[PDB]
């Protein structure tokens, strides 16, 4: 794998306190998946 | 009839075949060969030089073939400039005076 | 044949008529406010005949005491159409020489 | 014909068709020029040969 | 062709101008009891019509007057009063003229966009061949 | 044969031109009440077609009137009204005409680029071997 | 075999709008 | 000759600018009783002219005052009052001056469009052949 | 002939409103 | 047309034109 | 090999087009309490991905709805109201959808610039040496 | 003549007439040069032939 | 023809049939 | 694959046993 | 008869004159707000004749100045600058073709 | 692919199909 | 010459 | 012209001008 | 050094009775200094 | 001379004069080269003539 | 650098992090 | 070394981008009494520098908080009120942040013109003689 992915745009460029991104997608950003 | 752009291209192309027409249709051939043979007759090899031999032939082939050029001018060149004749008809009208001259200056046996 | 009259066609005259037409429309727009001026129209077929006039435009609405028969809505549209067609005539007549030069030079 | 039909003011002719027509004629004539030059060059090459 | 758009859109520009002028004369004659021509002005309307004769230009076929009865007002001492004493005023309805004023302006401006849109297409069609 | 792309791009130019003329007529006749209730103007639309029996040209198969019901308006003042005081108006939607204007203009100019670029490929072919 | 229909806005909306004539669609 | 167009549009802009300044002096003197010259200000109006007989430039042939009577005001204690106590004021009409301001500005701007459009035609002619 | 007059508000009036001077209204026909 | 159009009449009394 | 750049910019342009359509649906369905089958619309978002291990193309790997709660509104007389009179509406936020509209469009246009610039570089390589 | 009248400031000279005339002269002079080249080459061909 | 009650812009004369309108 | 990703096919639902049963 | 004066015609002088006119027009636009400045104009016929065989005039105002003494009609100055720029380019095209025509005659190509 | 892409549905109600 | 035009010179 | 235009005058009284 | 001078804009274009420009500056309009 | 003065930044030099001057120089030098080529070609033809 | 930069952290309390 | 212009204009573009983001954070935190790390956020400002001792790039050496006193608001019932009932708010001034928004944007755009113009000069240098 080693693939980085996530929701682009205005939804991602917010503090994580908003929690508008699903946790599955949020970890996907990290790079572990 | 052919378009203006094409018929300009036609005359421009055959304008470069003018040396070809002279050598094998008019009296340039006979005079040059006779000049070349006579040059070899005397002990001098290239004293008359090729350019002078050609220059005399070009003047001779114009004086002798002058009746041919007269008929071509008045029968082909003049009607075309007055729009009295088309491109193909004018070209055919020029062949007839030259074909008649060539036909009378050949040998029956050769044509046979 | 092989003459400029036949090589250029009628595109040599159309450019001039589109210039005259543009001048008349420019006159109509400028004289829109001057009372008593009657809008002038140019008949295209007349200059076609002159190649091989300066009429009056009947109003669609009555005047308001000025007597001026210029409709600025019509003039702008007629000036836009003439300018577009004028550029096309330049393209047509311009390419006549470009093809003509390529035939002569062969390159 | 298409150029002069649109230039005279006929409303049944489209500028697109006129531009298509003169595009094809220009390309067609350019092909004619190329073939002519090759024929003349071959003839000029031919006449410069030992014989 | 794209030039036919100029004729079609240009016709609408003149068409909406006729309706605007008719509305202007309606607003200016809503309170005019008297009138030259011996006729108590009545509200006029411009009736558009498609002249099919692909491209369908719009033409004004003539101005038509309103069918509503004139507004009768009891003014016995007026010199134009009848025996009963009523003077009559035009049947101009203000609200429809304001609605016509808005619609005529909105329709006029959207015809400009079509003429502008066709202009760009012709300019690009000319850039082909250059 | 030597200009297959031109016949297709050019066909699109003629096809998209008709759609703009139809749009202009729909906007210029959006307020043309005309007369009766069946002679009233209706929004027209061209039909594109592609016969795939290389290149598939686009052919306009005629103008077709929209099936949307006519816009009814209550106006017992227009002399061309009916028993219930209704004047039926063309079923022209401004928003769909604006979108068609945008779509037609952009698609028309896109084929200009393809046709213009197609000529360049033909010109480069003549330079083969030179 | 042909593929014909009204292009533009009249066909790019859900069929529940029912603007295209049935025969054309 | 599109250079003649520039003269017509240029003369038009000069004519419209004269009318605007005349309108400016009318608004500034709609309430002026006195004057440098001992005569009450009268509303001024530049006279346009056309020498029609191709390109016909519009020329201003002079300023002509309106012949409407000066609006008299009953101001008996005013120092300039006449034997009956009336002072005379300019006959400037506010509504007609605003229309002149609107008309002069719009007519000025549309001649810029013609001059700019005519400029493009001349530049396009320079590219002919070359 | 030359045609002329006051433009704008004054001329775009019915003749009854005598805003236009009498001699200027004469020019609006024809002159030479 | 080949002749200028006539002006517009705005009379205060149509009987006098 | 600049042809790889064409793949990367093309994949980026495709990704931006997917994001734009997702934004278009959110703006159109920001007020819809109903749905096609049975489930209230939730703000959708495309997922971009980079398969880093040259060039790394960007690929859309599916659409994921936003996890924000649906905005409950008190519409007790509505047919679809629950036991407490609440109806739920999509969680589309106007401010972030407008930013996506701006961001996607500007990102789409800059990838065209790279492809156009990369197209030129390939052409100059062809002309190298002659 | 058309160029110098327009360039000097004459009002009754259109740019179209100037551009049409100078395009005609260029084509006419181009033909004159090309015809001359054909004649000079033809003359050289006949004079330089190996008699 | 078309509309049945269109007006006429010519001044009233009562002697000449107005040809401005489509009198058919 | 991404978790929670939407599908481009009608959403198998309840009424019409047809969907509730066929996988 | 083969000489640059005969071959280049008056186009070798017109370009310099129209450049001078552009400078005269530009300084009128720049000095539009300077009070006491009188708009200057250059006669084309006189300047061309002076150049051909080897002092700017004053432009009369169409309306009185508003008390500053400056008689620059910035509306008119823009129109003249635009016309001069187009005529300057036309003279460049005329003069440029004069040298190109000489070169192709000399080189035979 | 060798199969032409299927046409979209956009159903008014999914149950009706 | 417009009959009765105003002048531009002190009366 | 050849002679600079004269400055316009806007006096309070035309007499004292 | 035969220059013309004055305050540009609104101050000068008022009629002289306003007396807003200093007299020294106002007299450099005829070409003096 | 004009190119050096213009490039140095002299104020009393117009680009039109520089372009006119260098175009005259280009035409004159082109004539000088072509005339020289014609004379040299004429010389080579005469010297290579077989006497 | 040969080591990727660290993802930024936007905490609401800092202490928890 | 005309390429060093790109190092200067590029550095200015980066410098003005930092100043815009700092203005964005100031505008978004002009009403924020609380903070994640406490300290009562104060208006931040980038510090530009020119290491002059040819081309001198502009470099940001860090962010410096404004020295203006924090605005004190009397909200005695607020949980964060001190012994006197006051709370403290950032010292962001609206009129000076708006000027920085205008100044940073226009400074950013003018460095694009210099970089674009310097790009053209390099291309002409490549064409010198060849």
């Amino acid at each position: 794998g080693n693939m980085v992915a996530g929701i682009p745009g205005a939804l991602s460029n917010q503090p994580p306190a908003d929690a508008s991104i699903p946790q599955d997608v949020a970890q996907m950003k990290d790079g572990s998946v | 009839d052919y378009s203006v752009t094409l018929q300009i291209l036609a005359l421009m192309t055959m304008l470069g075949f003018l040396p070809a027409m002279v050598i094998l249709m008019t009296s340039f051939t006979r005079i040059v060969v006779v000049m070349s043979i006579l040059r070899q007759a005397m002990g001098l090899q290239q004293t008359p030089s090729n350019q002078v031999i050609i220059g005399i032939a070009l003047f001779l082939t114009f004086f002798v073939m002058s009746p041919v050029l007269n008929e071509i001018n008045d029968k082909a060149v003049q009607p075309y400039l007055n729009e009295q004749v088309t491109a193909r008809e004018a070209f055919d009208a020029a062949q007839a005076p030259m074909k008649a001259f060539m036909l009378k200056q050949t040998r029956i046996k050769d044509l046979e | 044949a092989i003459s400029f009259d036949n090589a250029l066609g009628i595109h040599q005259h159309t450019v001039g008529v589109r210039e005259r037409n543009a001048e008349v429309i420019s006159t109509n727009i400028a004289q829109a406010n001057t009372p008593g001026y009657k809008a002038r129209g140019l008949d295209f077929a007349k200059e076609l005949q002159a190649a091989t006039d300066k009429l009056y435009r009947l109003p669609t609405q009555p005047d308001t005491g000025d007597g001026n028969t210029v409709d600025l809505d019509l003039e702008r549209n007629l000036f836009m159409q003439n300018q577009i067609r004028h550029q096309a005539s330049l393209d047509f007549l311009g390419s006549k020489f470009k093809n003509l030069t390529k035939a002569i030079k062969g390159e | 014909d298409l150029q002069t039909r649109f230039d005279r003011g006929d409303a049944d002719v489209s500028l697109s068709d006129v531009m298509i027509a003169r595009n094809k004629s220009s390309v067609a004539f350019d092909a004619t020029v190329q073939i002519r030059n090759k024929l003349v060059e071959a003839y000029k090459d031919l006449m410069n040969m030992p014989v | 062709s794209l030039f036919n758009v100029f004729n079609v859109t240009g016709s609408a520009m003149s068409a909406e101008s006729v309706r605007l002028n008719t509305t202007s004369s309606n607003l200016a004659n809503a309170d005019s009891v008297s009138s030259s021509a011996k006729d108590t002005y009545k509200a006029r309307h411009a009736v558009f019509g498609a002249e099919l004769s692909d491209t369908v230009p719009v033409k004004v076929m003539g101005i038509v007057e309103s069918d509503k009865p004139l507004s009768a007002e009891y003014n016995p001492d007026h010199p134009l009063a009848n025996e009963e004493g009523y003077i009559y005023k035009p049947n101009v309805n203000v609200m429809e003229e304001m609605a016509n004023m808005i619609s005529a302006s909105r329709a006029y401006q959207t015809n400009v966009q079509v003429a502008d849109s066709s202009k760009q297409m012709l300019l690009r069609t000319l850039q082909m061949g250059q």
